C-alpha cells in the first residue's frame, strides 16, 4: 500500500523522496538482495555528494552475516558519515548496522527496540564432522567478528559483548543508548 | 575626533530597534571608514594603505536594512547615496548604468568629487541582481549577473568615469573622474531563497528523523553564512569576495516589534496618534494591544512592515467611523487585535 | 479493482489523490512492509508541510508490535498533528495507532470497530527455558509498553488498560469515544 | 630596457604571494614580448604571445597585473571589459582600451605601440545565448569580434575624451586578458574528470573540488563551451594558470606584503592607540577558513572583519594597551583578549 | 512623519477593482494614474519600465 | 517596483516612458505617493483555502 | 490585451507621429474602440459537449 | 503562419533586427504572395495506409 | 547552414554595429564559394565497422 | 550551368585538416575563412551568425 505518483519521467513514490534526501531505507530483512540494494544506494549517495550525511533507517529483523558485513563494510567505506536511525526494531544483524553509524549520529525512536544476539545457523547444516568442524569454526568466527564489530562501535570489550549476546538481549532505546548502540534517543518533534 | 562605534550605534538605536549585530557592523564599518579617510590624508607612521571592507546586509524583508541605512544617512558627515540595484543594467542597455549610482554620490556631495571619493553608496536590493542558477546563465541577464560584473570594478576601487547625464550623448560634459577605492559600498538584500541554500550546505536535510523541518511558528537562518551559499543563490563569486563584511540582519521577534510600534522617532503608533489628532481624537493603545499587534505581525511575516498591515485592518473601522463624529479618546484594547472586528473603547465629550 | 485517472502526464490512483491531500492510509495489517510504507509517508508529508496536519485512515486488523511502535513513534515524531480516522476496524496495533492521533483529532466512522487486546505470539516460539524467559520478558515488555501507550492516549490508568485488554475488548465507535481511543464519532455528511 | 624574466618574477614575488606557475608564465611571456620587439627593431615570424589569465577569484589576476604596472615603465592600460560594447551603441566602445593606453603613455603613441593593454573580466564578453528581451546583445560576441583585429594588430582610430583620431598600431602591443571563468571549472571537469562512483573510485569531496582544474587541463574547446569564440582564443596562445591559494600562501598574504592585511588592521587599532597582535596559530586559523570560502585572498578580509568585529566596537570606547588575537577566536567564538594598562 | 500605507486590492473578475479606482479618480483632488503591471517590464528589457 | 512603492528618488524619463540612459530626467519622490494596486488573483482562493 | 479590451490610455511604443526622436508615443483611449476577436476554438466543442 | 498564408499587413523587421519595440518595420501585404510549403511528411505514409 | 553551401544571395552586415540602422548590407553569393567543412568524428568508425 | 562540389573532411582532430585547406588557399591566393559550427546555437537564432 504505497502512493506512487507515476510519471516518460521519474515515478516518485515516498521511498524516492527518502532517497533524494539521502535516506537509505533498511526495513526488510538483511538477506543478500537487500544488502545488495543498500550497498548500491550507499555508493550512489556517496557519488552524489560524499560530504553530506547518508541517513540509514533501520526497521529490520536482521538477517545473514555476510549480507550484514556487506552493508557494514559499505557503510564504513563511504566518505559520507552514516546516520543510523532505528525504527521499531534493529534486531540481529540490524543492531550491528545500527551501531555502525557515525558516532554522534546513531539515533533511535523512543519505542524502538534493539535486539542483539549471537549468530545462528538457519536450519541444520549437514555433513561429515570435518565439514562441521569448518562450519563451526566459521560461526565462531562470525560470532567473534560480530563481537569485535560491536566492540568498536559500542565502546565495550568484546568479552562483554560475548556475555551479553549469549542470549537474545533486547534493549529499548534508552537501554541501547546506555549500551552504546545508539547515541541519542529521538525526542518527539510534534508542535502539539 | 571621530564618532566611535558606540556613538554611531547609539544614534542608530534611536531609530532602529532590534538588530544588534547589524548595528555593531555599520558602526564598526562606518568608524573604519572614518579611519580610512583620516589615514588617507595623514600618517614611522606605518606606510600602509587601507582597503575599504564593503558590507553585504542579509536579513528578511521589513526588518531594517534600508531603514538602518536611511538612519545611517542622518548622521554620517560623509556623502551618502542610497541606490537601487533593481534599476541598474549592463553598459549598453536601456536602464541606469552602474556609474549612475556613483553620480548619485557626486550629487550627494552637491557636486564635489573629492568628498564623493570619501563617500558611502548604499546599493539596495542586490538580491535582485542575483541569478536564478548557481551556474552561468543561458540568457545574457543584463539586469542581474551583468550588473554584478559591472559593479565589481567599482566595488574593488577603480578610476571610474562617471557620465554627467545631462547631454545628448556621454562625452558632452567631460566625464567626472572619481576614485572609488575609498567609497564604502553597503549593499543589501532580503535574500529570500538564501535560507534554503544554507540548510542544504550544512548537511541539514529538510526531511526525516533528526532533520530540521521548519514550521511557520519559526517565522541558523542567516548566520553561518558563507560565500558558497551566495554563489549558489545567484551572486557571482567575483561579487561576493568584494563584499567581506556580512551585516546579518535578522527576523524581528515579538519583543522587538512591540518596541518598533512605540519607541522610535517616527514610530508607527506615533503615526496613527498623529492621524487621529487631525480628527481631534486622542488615540490610546493599551500595552496589551501593542503586544497583540506584534503577535499578529510575526504571523504576517513581512517584518516591521507587517506592523503597519495589522494596524490598518484593526483601525480600519475606526478610521472610517471617527471622522464623522465627535470623540476624545479612542482606546485600542487588546480585544480588537487578536479578536478581529471588535469596536474599541470610546470616550466622547 | 482500483482505477486511475490522468492528471496534469501523471497517472494517479485514488491512493495518490488521498496522499496529496495529506491522507496516509493504513489499510492492511501492521507488518514491517506496511509500517515502512507509513513511516515513509509520514516523513514525506511532514517535509511538505509540517504545520498542515496529516490524516491517517485506519482500516486494519493490527499486526506486529515493532512495526506498531515504528508507526507509533513516527506519528508522535512528526511536527504535523495526526488525524486518525477509523474505517471499519482498528484492531490491536491499529487501535493503538487509532488512539495515537492528536487529541481532538481522533475520529471513527459510526460503524467502525475498535478491538484492543494484549500482544500475542503467532504460533509457538521454540527454545530453551533461558530463551523462553527472555521471549516472555519481551512479551511482557510489549504488553506493558502497549498498556502504557494506551494510557498516554486514552487518559486511562495502565492498570485499567491491562484489565480491559485481558481479552478482546471490542469497542464500537461510541464505546471507543467513551473509552478514550477516539475523540469524535464521525457523523455522516450526506446532503439527503 | 628589458628586465629578465627571473627579475620580473622576483618583483612579482615582492607583492604577489603564491601563484608560482602564473608568475612564471607572465614573466616569460612579458619577456618574450619585449625581446621580440627589440629584435624586430634591430625572423621566423614569431607568435603574438598574448596572455589569458584565469583562476579562482581573489587569488591574484588583477593584482598580478597591477604589480606588472608598478615594474616595467612601459605604458600599461588597466582597462575593463565590463563596460565594453559594440560600436554605435551606448556605453564604452572597444577602442577606448587603446585610449586608456595612451592616457598611461602620456599621449606618446610610440610608447603605446609597445605597451601592455590589460583587459579585466573577459568572462563578461563571452557569448551568452541571446535573451529575447534585450534588442541585440551588444556585450558578448560583438565586443569579442571587435577585439580580434586589434589583438592580432591593426591600425585603429581612437576617439578621445574617455578632435582628430589617434592611430595606434597594436602589432607590438601585449594583451593580458583575465577573468575568473566561474563556470569553466565545471566544464573542464566534464571532460578530464568523472563523477566517480563505487569502491576504489575517486569521488572528490567538495574540499577537493576547491582545487584548480585550470592547471594543464584547460583547452580551447572548454573556452568555446564557456562562450569565447574560437578566434579570440587563437589570439591568446599564452594561458597563465592562476591557481587557488593554499594554506601556506594565505598565511603569507596576511603579514608579509606592503599593504598586508594584518598591517592594515594594526594601523586601524593604533589609531585608537591599541596594539593588535596575532599569534602564528591565529594567522593559520584565519588562513584555513579562507579555503572554505573560495573567494581567495579577498576572503581573508571576510574572516578578519568577522573575527575583529566585537573588538572594533569595544576597543575605541576603552583604554587599553594591546590585544592578542589567538586561535580561540577563529576556530572558537571570540575571546576578548585585551590587556588593560 | 507619516508613511504611505499602500493598498493591495484583491477580488474576482468583473466585480469592481478598476471601477472602484475609476470612480475614485473622479473625486480625488490629487493626481491619479491608472497604470498596468502587465505593460511594465524590468529595467534593461523591452517594453515599458516601471518609471 | 518595490523601490517605487516604499519611496525613492526616481529618475523618470520624459521621453514617454521608454528608459534610455542619456537624457535629462524628471526627479520625483514617491515617499508620499499612494500605490493602490489590484489584481484578480484567480488562483489564490485555492491557496488561501489550504 | 485585457487593459486594451476594457479601455486604457495606452501609448503606442514605436512611431508616435511619424517618428520624431522626442515623444515616440501618442495616446489612444481604447474605451470606445470596439474589439471583435475570433478563432476556431477547435477543442472547445469537446468541452462544451461535456 | 495562418495570417501570413492567407494574407495580412505583416510587419517585417529588417536583416539583423528582431520584432522588438522602437524598431522600424516593413509593411508587406501577403494577400497575393503565393506559398508553396513542402516537407518530407515521412510519417504520413503510415497514416494514409491507415 | 546548407543554404550557403548550396549557393544563395546573402546580405552580410559589415559589422555588428550595422544591424542598428538597417539600410546597408554587403551582397555576396556562395554559388562559387568553395566549402571545405570538417568534423571531429571519433564515434563514426562504429558505423564503418557495422 | 556547372555546379560546385564541396569537401567533407572526416576523421579525428589534430591531423592537419585546416592546415591542408589553408595551404590550399595560400596556393591559389583565394580567401580563406575558418569557422566553427559551435558558433551556431542549438536553441535557434541561426541565420544571423551564418552571415
Ligand atoms: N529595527 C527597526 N526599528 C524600527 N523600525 C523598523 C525596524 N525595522 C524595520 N522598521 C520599519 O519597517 C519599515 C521598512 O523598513 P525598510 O525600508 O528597511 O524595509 P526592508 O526590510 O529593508 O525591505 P527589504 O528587505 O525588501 O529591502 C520602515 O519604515 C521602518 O520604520
Ligand atoms: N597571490 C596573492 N598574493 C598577495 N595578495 C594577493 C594575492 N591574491 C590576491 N591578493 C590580495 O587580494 C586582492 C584581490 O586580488 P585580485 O584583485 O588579484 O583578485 P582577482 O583574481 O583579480 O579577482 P577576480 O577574479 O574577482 O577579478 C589583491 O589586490 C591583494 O591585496
Ligand atoms: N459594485 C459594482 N457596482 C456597479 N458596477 C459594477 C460593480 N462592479 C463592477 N461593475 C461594472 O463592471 C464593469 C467592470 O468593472 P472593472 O473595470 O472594475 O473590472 P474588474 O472586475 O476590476 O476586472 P479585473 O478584476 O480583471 O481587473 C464596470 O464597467 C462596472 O460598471
Ligand atoms: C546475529 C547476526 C550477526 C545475524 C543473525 N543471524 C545470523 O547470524 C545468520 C542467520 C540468519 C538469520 C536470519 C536470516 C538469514 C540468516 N547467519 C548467517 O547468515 C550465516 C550464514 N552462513 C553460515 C553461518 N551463518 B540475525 O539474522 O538473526
Ligand atoms: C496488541 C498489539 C500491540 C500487537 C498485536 N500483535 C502482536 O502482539 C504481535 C503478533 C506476533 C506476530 C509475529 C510473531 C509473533 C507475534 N506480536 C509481535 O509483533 C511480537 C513480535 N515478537 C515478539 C513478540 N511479539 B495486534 O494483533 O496488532
Ligand atoms: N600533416 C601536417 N603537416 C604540417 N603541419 C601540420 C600537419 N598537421 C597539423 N599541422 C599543424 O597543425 C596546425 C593546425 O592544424 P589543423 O589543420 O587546423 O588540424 P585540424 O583541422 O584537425 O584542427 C597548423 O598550424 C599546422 O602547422
Ligand atoms: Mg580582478
Amino acid at each position: 500500500i504505497l502512493p506512487s505518483f507515476i510519471e516518460g519521467v521519474k515515478e516518485s513514490n515516498p521511498y524516492n523522496k527518502l532517497f533524494e534526501e539521502r535516506i537509505i531505507f533498511l526495513g526488510v530483512q538483511v538477506d543478500d538482495a537487500s544488502a545488495n540494494d543498500i550497498m548500491a544506494q550507499l555508493l550512489v549517495l556517496e557519488s552524489l555528494d560524499p560530504d553530506r550525511d547518508i541517513t540509514m533507517y533501520i526497521n529490520s529483523p536482521g538477517g545473514g552475516f555476510t549480507s550484514l558485513m556487506a552493508i557494514y563494510d559499505t557503510m564504513q567505506y563511504v566518505r559520507a558519515d552514516i546516520q543510523t536511525v532505528c525504527l521499531g526494531q534493529a534486531a540481529s544483524a540490524a543492531a550491528v548496522l545500527l551501531a555502525a553509524g557515525t558516532p554522534g549520529k546513531r539515533m533511535a525512536l523512543p519505542n524502538a527496540r534493539v535486539l542483539i544476539h549471537q549468530p545462528s545457523l538457519s536450519g541444520v547444516i549437514q555433513g561429515q564432522f570435518s565439514d562441521l568442524e569448518i562450519q563451526a569454526a566459521e560461526i565462531e568466527r562470525m560470532r567473534t567478528l560480530m563481537e569485535t564489530t560491536l566492540a568498536r562501535h559500542t565502546g565495550k570489550d568484546a568479552g562483554v559483548i560475548r556475555k551479553d549476546t549469549d542470549r537474545d538481549k533486547i534493549l529499548t532505546a534508552e537501554e541501547a543508548k546506555d549500551y552504546g548502540i545508539i547515541d541519542t534517543v529521538l525526542e518527539y518533534r510534534k508542535l502539539s | 575626533e571621530l564618532p566611535k562605534p558606540a556613538e554611531i550605534r547609539e544614534f542608530l538605536e534611536g531609530y532602529v530597534i532590534g538588530q544588534d549585530t547589524a548595528k555593531r557592523t555599520l558602526a564598526v564599518a562606518v568608524y573604519n571608514h572614518y579611519k580610512r579617510i583620516q589615514a588617507g590624508e595623514k600618517g614611522r607612521c606605518e606606510p600602509v594603505e587601507l582597503t575599504k571592507s564593503n558590507i553585504l546586509m542579509l536579513g528578511p524583508t521589513g526588518c531594517g536594512k534600508t531603514y538602518l541605512a536611511q538612519t545611517l544617512a542622518k548622521m554620517l558627515n560623509v556623502p551618502f547615496a542610497i541606490a537601487d540595484a533593481t534599476a541598474l543594467t549592463e553598459a549598453g542597455y536601456v536602464g541606469e548604468d552602474v556609474e549612475n549610482i556613483l553620480l548619485k554620490l557626486i550629487q550627494a556631495a552637491d557636486y564635489d568629487v573629492k568628498r564623493a571619493e570619501t563617500g558611502i553608496i548604499y546599493i539596495d536590493q542586490v538580491d535582485k541582481i542575483a541569478r536564478k542558477s548557481e551556474n552561468p546563465s543561458i540568457t545574457r541577464d543584463v539586469s542581474g549577473e551583468g550588473v554584478q560584473q559591472a559593479l565589481l570594478k567599482i566595488l574593488e576601487g577603480t578610476q571610474a568615469s562617471v557620465p554627467p547625464q545631462g547631454g545628448r550623448k556621454h562625452p558632452h560634459q567631460e566625464f567626472i573622474q572619481i576614485d572609488t577605492t575609498n567609497v564604502l559600498f553597503i549593499v543589501a538584500g532580503a535574500f529570500a531563497g538564501l535560507e534554503k541554500i544554507i540548510y542544504e550546505r550544512v548537511g541539514k536535510r529538510g526531511l526525516g528523523f533528526g532533520a530540521e523541518v521548519r514550521s511557520k511558528a519559526e517565522i541558523d537562518h542567516f548566520a553561518d553564512v558563507m560565500p558558497e551559499d551566495l554563489i549558489k543563490f545567484g551572486l557571482i563569486p567575483e561579487f561576493i569576495g568584494r563584499l567581506p563584511v556580512v551585516a546579518s540582519v535578522t527576523n524581528l521577534d515579538k519583543e522587538s516589534l512591540v518596541k518598533i510600534l512605540s519607541e522610535p522617532k517616527n514610530a508607527l503608533v506615533k503615526q496613527y496618534i498623529r492621524l487621529f489628532e487631525m480628527d481631534g481624537v486622542e488615540l490610546e493603545f493599551t500595552d496589551d494591544a501593542l503586544e497583540a499587534i506584534a503577535d499578529q505581525a510575526i504571523h504576517r511575516g513581512t517584518g516591521a512592515r507587517g506592523l503597519r498591515a495589522i494596524m490598518e485592518e484593526v483601525l480600519l473601522p475606526v478610521m472610517y467611523d471617527i471622522p464623522s463624529r465627535d470623540d476624545v479618546a479612542k482606546v485600542v484594547v487588546t480585544k480588537e487585535t487578536v479578536q478581529d472586528n471588535v469596536l474599541p473603547t470610546i470616550v466622547p465629550r
